[PDB]
DNA sequence: ATCAATATCCACCTGCAGATACTACCAAAAGTGTATTTGGAAACTGCTCCATCAAAAGGCATGTTCAGCTGATTCAGCTGAACATGCCTTTTGATGGAGCAGTTTCCAAATACACTTTTGGTAGTATCTGCAGGTGGATATTGAT
């Protein structure tokens, strides 16, 4: 019987996902995501396969990103534990709020 | 001989507007309904930017309309706090506001 | 002794239909101008580039209108929309 | 088995994007917190993507349609055109 | 410490997705030549306003005192990491059709252009007015007790 201690495979993944470039959504969810949000501004809308790639593209950036800023708000408060205030500061001074 | 104004019905001038943006260089021509349209827009946002500013000079007991009027109304009004939201008034200040865990007792 | 134009008549006329009894000092005024300024070429800016991406040389008062829905936030845009459309309308059937 | 469409914005995904971040220790209200965000990331560029598509008079949204959008956003992307 | 589970590193293998080389072509730049337009440097000089300085008006520097805040310590309890798999959602690929995009068309609206009117800016001289900064004097707010 074998466990690994927590924080362990934690660290294993940052490298693992640090190393590498693949989008971390799944395609479909997201691709339904984007045409429900869409179908509120206009209706029977196609999108090129290209735009919905850009749009993840750009949204995983903008999340990681963020997720940086966040970690950085969590480690000033002397915490190693992301929290939505920690995510809710990062984005009041990034002046989104 | 009516103004392009008067025949729109605008108090901004068409005619000004049509002309810079011929200078402005930004496209090769510019339609008859651009100008038009965009001193209606350019007209609109400073009855809307006055009426507020007028608002708190009254608040104020003030008669004359200062740059520190001009920043409570943008400041104290979402949409225009966020069309201006990378611009600074100079003599404008800021809004009163202290954190809650800075006040005194409990 | 060159001329200097600027929007603070235009400024003033609005003023006195919204708040007849009010004034404006001149610096307030000098920012009311540089507020218009702005917001023109803000509007001209997103108009132009538009156009360049559709493969126009024109900018007509539709290339204004998706500038002012792309520029301005919700419900400054809805009524800049009204106000802009009404003013061509009526610009349209008055020569 | 019902789903709203922004719960398929699944736990492991948003652990995944974390990761990236360097993210050691994740709160459960992180994941609800993380969806409300990413739908305002996409409302706000969308909008402006549809607002270009109507302006060309399409039904298809194009990558150039995003990549404006993203420009005028202040978040420039490189790899779709433009 | 030893020890065993399991993750990680590397050398080598290989099919194919994705890179590349090559030919014939054409519309469309990019370039060459000649006739024409003008933008802006230069040269001169009116005249705004910047650097400079002397007297007057008020904020800054400094040291002492201690209130209360920060950061260290300890601790218990809550809360998120780790875990294993068949359910079920996503991915992959095969296939009709929507609509984007390429092409020709023709006129409403664009530019150009020249006298003709209007008006927004300024500039010189005049009178007006909102409110800043001074006053005294009634109403809180704060902290010792």
């Amino acid at each position: 019987p074998h466990r690994y201690r927590p924080g362990t495979v934690a660290l294993r993944e940052i490298r693992r996902y640090q190393k590498s470039t693949e989008l971390l959504i799944r395609k479909l969810p997201f691709q339904r995501l984007v045409r429900e949000i869409a179908q509120d501004f206009k209706t029977d809308l196609r999108f090129q396969s290209s735009a919905v790639m850009a749009l993840q593209e750009a949204s995983e950036a903008y999340l990681v990103a963020l997720f940086e800023d966040t970690n950085l708000c969590a480690i000033h408060a002397k915490r190693v534990t992301i929290m939505p205030k920690d995510i809710q500061l990062a984005r009041r001074i990034r002046g989104e709020r | 001989a009516k103004t392009r104004s008067s025949r729109a019905g605008l108090q901004f001038p068409v005619g000004r507007v049509h002309r810079l943006l011929r200078k402005g260089n930004y496209a090769e021509r510019v339609g008859a309904g651009a100008p038009v349209y965009l001193a209606a827009v350019l007209e609109y946002l400073t009855a809307e930017i006055l009426e507020l500013a007028g608002n708190a000079a009254r608040d104020n007991k003030k008669t004359r309309i200062i740059p520190r009027h001009l920043q409570l109304a943008v400041r104290n009004d979402e949409e225009l706090n966020k069309l201006l939201g990378r611009v600074t008034i100079a003599q404008g200040g800021v809004l009163p506001n202290i954190q809650s865990v800075l006040l005194p007792k409990k | 002794k060159t001329r200097k134009e600027s929007y603070a008549i235009y400024v003033y006329k609005v003023l006195k239909q919204v708040h007849p009894d009010t004034g404006i000092s001149s610096k307030a005024m000098s920012i009311m101008n540089s507020f218009v300024n702005d917001v023109f070429e803000r509007i001209a800016g997103e108009a132009s580039r538009l156009a360049h991406y559709n493969k126009r040389s024109t900018i007509t008062s539709r290339e204004i209108q998706t500038a002012v829905r792309l520029l301005l936030p919700g419900e400054l845009a809805k009524h800049a929309v009204s106000e802009g459309t009404k003013a061509v309308t009526k610009y349209t059937s008055a020569k | 088995v019902l789903r709203d469409n922004i719960q398929g914005i699944t736990k492991p995904a948003i652990r995944r994007l974390a990761r990236r971040g360097g993210v050691k220790r994740i709160s459960g209200l992180i994941y609800e917190e993380t969806r409300g965000v990413l739908k305002v990331f996409l409302e706000n560029v969308i909008r402006d993507a549809v607002t270009y598509t109507e302006h060309a008079k399409r039904k298809t949204v194009t990558a150039m349609d995003v990549v404006y959008a993203l420009k005028r956003q202040g978040r420039t992307l490189y790899g779709f055109g433009g």
